[PDB]
């Protein structure tokens, strides 16, 4: 491999998603969950047990048609009912791109708030998985970041996923929630059994530091956490490690406060460099923190290619690529 | 004897391809002829006088409004318009068969549904002018109407997107024990989009109380139906999805009404979709951006087979209308449309701050920063902006 | 008497919805029974012995390869696999009816078409291992085969995308006076995607020499057909688009062959699309990522109605096969597959530089800069990378 | 309103597109043009006369289905024939997003160059038009910029459009060519009647300057040209004005050479700020020209909303918004 709320149980990230979805359907009688193969529990087990517990009218399979899944979910949401759609892999969200960008995101604005689809959430497995190649590995968040009117949220762990997913389900705006699939059965951690929320549009500083700010999201947060340890041990460099969590609208303030303190920023993501979301963060930090920058802002990202099968170990922005970029930046 | 899960059928021991029946397709249901005469008494819905006069007055008031707003566009008074000529029967015949609270999703050439639901002239105008009275806050192109009170979901330009959305609203209605039907209008061109295949199939497998209502007016902008499809129109597609389907004479307000009334009754009782294809002819240009004489018969339709004329003949039979009433209503309609038109033109546009709200339910702080940046900008450079007919 | 441009039909004076015929759907064409007996002599294609033995040997060699590569996946030797069990008849019966140069687009559960076209075992292996012999340069998931020499367009994961592409290749063939047909395979699940509605309609309106070949195996992963559609399978959709359509017994290699042979002849002569729905049953799991016992009868199919068994009975009739030949071929196949398997496992993977080429035809300078950055990276940190079974 | 090659004739931008398409079908017998309403000449007149001249098998209408238009064009191109697809407005390209991003862009890579769709070009009207509102005004280039394997090209004038469109048609990669529709019938200029090519991935410095670099594309180039004149007259500031022309792969070198000389950069585009392509240019110039930057790189873009009808005069990054940003940057 490359990497206070009442009673808790150890849960992995798939189980935390099921727990959020169960909590949601228990407390919101309007809520339904649908998509390809969700009825028997889903191809990643995220919906196991839910049809039996809540009913076939509430957890159900659709035909194999992503533009239809999203259009259908928007329509449920237009009536005010909570619609939690699944897209089986994020790589297959593109058929629904028109329904998400031209319809869901613009629904409230274009009607003057006469109609909306706020009660829609789209959840989808995301990110690399060791061998997923072109169509089981993608990280599409930058495509969606250029669309005003949708929120895009990516957790780093089981505790984070349940609280962020509950926030998306209850937020009054259409949300895309990307679940890093390489974490679904990775290590468990303690997760509250009852519902709780983690705010959207709020980054989390998970380790304080004074020399350099590192920003990432999803599995890549664990990579940068390890890079921070490498930099401390090998270079005596103190890294502030930040999980962005929400891609849009993003927490500009937390990131800029950190970079004003440290004077250095490295942003990392699995998605390709060009047009990737690191570009938005870099250009914004530059505008707001210009006088504080000791070295150019570094982006350590996937290469500008499709995501390869046999070459995945060479493609990803792993801890050595991040560390090497950090070393150069520290010495700039 | 076959056991395959994917179909229920017998074996056949001879190779025979199934041939589509396109030359004699699904027949066109008619109730009255071109002279407004009832053809088969057992099919006459015998609607009461006040309702049939409402059908007639709604169509003609829409036609009056279309003529005025088409001319306003030609003068540059509004930026865009699209008429409903030749298709007023499909609008008003189907609306009259719905419950007031049945939810409507449309395409853009549906305004008669709103007119039948008593949508004020002032609000049609307000949306075309983008003025302060527009509840859509002037954000969409003209003719992109919507009304929450009258259960008419805001129109959007991208064709056919509303088809799978209507299906989802119908599923939610079913769960809510609403006893409500959703109707979704679209044209035969839009039916070629992938979202029509999505919506048609989802409505059948998920058992949704929806009427799909296709207006087949022979053209999608410049594209005749011979380049749009090669099956027997849209009606013949329904049964392939398991959808009960019918084709009607769209210039016959009673045939449209009867079909929508029966589809509504059965869709709400049975939680199953129905498809109605209403055959009609697009008499007007596609829009104010189109000069249709570049690619096409129009006068045949306008003079020989029009929904307003056909219903006028029927009224003139029952003795429910005459030339004097016709002239007085033509005068009264024109006056009502002109009163709304004058008012609409003299209203200011909304405050330019409204370009930032409703993107999300709550304006993100970064979006509020952009709002503030426009306010600062206008303080310094405002002389260069058309600030004088915008509110505040 | 109706004049509407959008359809050709008579009037009807009574309201009647059209009911889909799903309980007795389009019948299933059969040539031989489950005992390999010819049912209707006038339908027997009387293929010569050497060709029927090729049908049989191609199916069983694919089955041998599937068993081996499924086990290799279970051991972590390859990352993914998907078997063809129960569907080998549809593959090989249809391939045998095509010209060698007819272009094929597939879905992923088509490998028998390549096997019939004599695709080397070494190259199936090379793609699953992503080794240096893979002309796909190890970039795609296993089972994403492609061969330019054998006119088999590289498979891609996104379902149904190849359907409108196949139509465009068929239009280009028509223009080139190719006298070639394109065939496009997909499953009944993929048929729900919007791109199937696109391709079906474009092939009809643009008059393209294409065979659409749907394998209806009762499931799309966990989803049974009762949740996939509610019409009479996929065959009943064809006529709605104007497409000649037929349904066949997919476990009958002669019925599949006869239907594809006739569709090919007529599509190339007439420049019109044909749709074949082959009914079959997915005997294996969906893929190595699926444990199908979580949602489902399999042994009925495997023991009572299998394409390999059915054809074996036919051979055993003509006196063209026997138990001794069966055992010797089972041994020889296994040996050939194991020889290719051993070779494939001992080949290195391609040079990691190959992750950057073919993104564009020419590597952009900025992409070459990223290549150089990887080369520098590996010079310093190479001990941390699995460099030892990669070329150069 | 807000804004050597042989014989030439005055042509507006629609006529220059027809001239490129005519030149292409005359010299390439494989080439075909198709999409909605192209047969009678197109809704913006770009294909007038071509069906009559070249035949109904070569210039033809498709059904109303953008995912089909693009899939169909990819298939023509797989056989080696030149396929010039039209998408009627760029706002309606999203139905085809899967066919463009998952298929066209990845076709050559994923097959190891056994197959390709290089001979595909997709052309589409683009950009604001005074009153187009949400769905007649969009500028989608940033969505496509994050997809390796496609080229995205946007001209500023009739001469530029013909030469860039010919280059896209003849380039061996799938290209999206966005035609600024507010220029279709704006002023003519002289355009060679016979074919000629302008290179892809090459920016053009259309006015040399020493104090600040301005970068834009499409109609916005004329806006920044006017801003340069305003800055010269009002501030005595010398602006270097650059038309980017190709969005991806973009001409990083020309832009960085300019900013090393001037020390200042302002990038402007109609598309919304967040995730817009100015973000990529800014973050790259920052990395390469860090030591030369006198002031933060400024981005003057559309606001992060859908594109409004009645508010368009207030939405666009017009010459006053660009000038004001420039003034602040000069004084930083
Ligand atoms: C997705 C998409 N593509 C193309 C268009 C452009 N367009 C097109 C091609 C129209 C013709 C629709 O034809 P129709 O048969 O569906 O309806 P009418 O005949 O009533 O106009 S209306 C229109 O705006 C669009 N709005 N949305
Ligand atoms: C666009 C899209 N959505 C979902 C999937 C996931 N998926 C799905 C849902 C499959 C089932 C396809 O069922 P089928 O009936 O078409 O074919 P088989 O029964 O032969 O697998 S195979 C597969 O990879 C995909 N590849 N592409
Ligand atoms: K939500
Ligand atoms: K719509
Ligand atoms: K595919
Ligand atoms: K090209
Ligand atoms: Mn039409
Ligand atoms: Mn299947």
């Amino acid at each position: 491999a490359h990497f206070e709320y009442g009673q808790t149980q150890k849960m992995n990230l798939f189980q935390s998603v099921t727990s959020a979805l169960d909590n949601s359907l228990a407390k919101d009688p309007t809520a339904v969950i649908f998509g390809e193969d969700v009825a028997f529990g889903g191809v990643f087990r995220c919906t196991v047990g839910l049809r039996d517990k809540y009913g076939k009218d509430r957890v159900f399979n659709t035909p194999l048609c992503e533009q239809g899944i999203v259009g259908f979910g928007i329509g449920i949401a237009v009536t005010g009912a909570t619609a939690i759609a699944e897209i089986q892999f994020a790589d297959y969200i593109f058929p629904a791109f028109d329904q998400i960008v031209n319809e869901a995101a613009k629904y409230r604005y274009r009607s003057g708030d006469l109609f909306n689809c706020g009660s829609l959430t789209i959840r989808s497995p995301w990110g690399c998985v060791g061998h997923g190649a072109l169509y089981h590995s993608q990280s599409p968040e930058a495509f969606f970041a250029h669309c005003p009117g949708i929120k895009v949220v990516i957790p780093r762990s089981p505790f984070q996923a349940k609280g962020l997913l509950l926030s998306c389900i209850e937020d009054k705006n259409p949300c895309i929630f990307f679940e890093p699939k390489i974490l679904y059965r990775a290590a468990a951690e303690e997760v509250p059994i009852e519902p709780y929320n983690i705010p959207l549009s709020q980054a989390e500083v998970i380790q304080e530091g004074s020399d350099v700010t590192l920003v990432a999201w999803g599995t890549q947060v664990h990579v940068i956490r390890e890079v921070a340890s490498m930099a401390k041990e090998k270079l005596g460099v103190s890294c502030e490690v930040i999980d962005l969590r929400t891609i849009i609208p993003w927490d500009v303030d937390t990131i800029c406060k950190s970079v004003i303190k440290t004077g250095r920023l490295l942003i990392s993501h699995e998605a390709p460099l060009t047009g990737g979301f690191a570009s938005e963060i870099s250009s914004t930090v530059q505008e707001e923190c210009f006088l504080n920058l000791e070295a150019p802002i570094s982006r350590v990202c996937g290469y500008d290619t499709p995501f390869p099968h046999i070459f995945e170990p060479f493609y990803i922005p792993d801890k050595w690529k991040c560390y090497d970029a950090l070393r150069k930046m520290i010495n700039y | 004897k076959p056991q395959f899960p994917g179909a229920s059928a017998e074996f056949i021991d001879k190779l025979e391809f199934i041939q589509p029946n396109v030359i004699s397709g699904i027949p066109i249901y008619r109730v009255m002829d071109r002279q407004g005469q009832i053809i088969n008494p057992s099919e006459d819905p015998h609607l009461p006088k006040e309702k049939v006069l409402k059908l007639y007055k709604s169509m003609t008031l829409l036609n009056t409004m279309d003529r005025i707003l088409y001319e306003s566009q030609r003068q540059g008074r509004i930026s865009f318009y699209m008429t409903n000529y030749g298709e007023e029967g499909t609008h008003v015949g189907s609306a009259a068969a719905l419950d007031n609270t049945d939810l409507v999703f449309g395409q853009y050439r549906e305004a008669g549904v709103l007119m039948y639901r008593d949508y004020p002239l002032e609000l049609f105008m307000a949306q075309c002018y983008g003025n302060i009275s527009d509840l859509g806050k002037g954000r969409q192109m003209p003719v992109h109407y919507g009304c929450k009170e009258r259960h008419f979901v805001t129109i959007s330009s991208p064709l056919a997107t509303q088809i799978p959305q209507a299906v989802g609203a119908a599923y939610a209605a079913k769960r809510a024990n609403a006893n409500r039907v959703v109707i979704c209008y679209f044209g035969e061109g839009a039916a070629s989009e992938g979202d029509a295949h999505a919506g048609f199939n989802f409505a059948a497998t998920l058992e949704c109380p929806i009427i799909f209502f296709c207006r087949n007016n022979g053209y999608a902008i410049s594209t005749p139906t011979s380049e749009q499809y090669r099956g027997d129109g849209i009606a013949a597609r329904g049964p392939g999805y398991g959808i009960m389907s019918i084709r009607v004479d769209g210039n016959d307000v009673f045939a449209v009404y009867n079909a929508t009334k029966e589809a509504r009754r059965r869709a709400v009782a049975e939680n199953q979709p129905f498809l109605i294809e209403a055959m009609t002819y697009r008499i007007g240009h596609h829009s104010t951006s189109d000069d249709s004489s570049a690619y096409r018969e129009v006068g045949y339709w306008d003079k020989q087979d029009h929904p307003i004329s056909r219903l006028r003949h029927y009224l003139l039979s029952q003795g429910w209308w005459d030339e004097e009433q016709e002239k007085a209503w033509r005068k009264q309609s024109r006056r009502k449309v002109m009163e709304a038109f004058e008012q609409a033109e003299r209203k200011p546009k909304p405050n330019p701050n409204l370009l930032f709200s409703d993107v999300y339910q709550e304006m993100p702080a970064q979006l509020r920063k952009q709002q503030e940046s426009l306010a600062r900008h206008l303080q310094t450079y405002g002389e260069h902006y058309p600030l004088d007919h915008f509110d505040k």
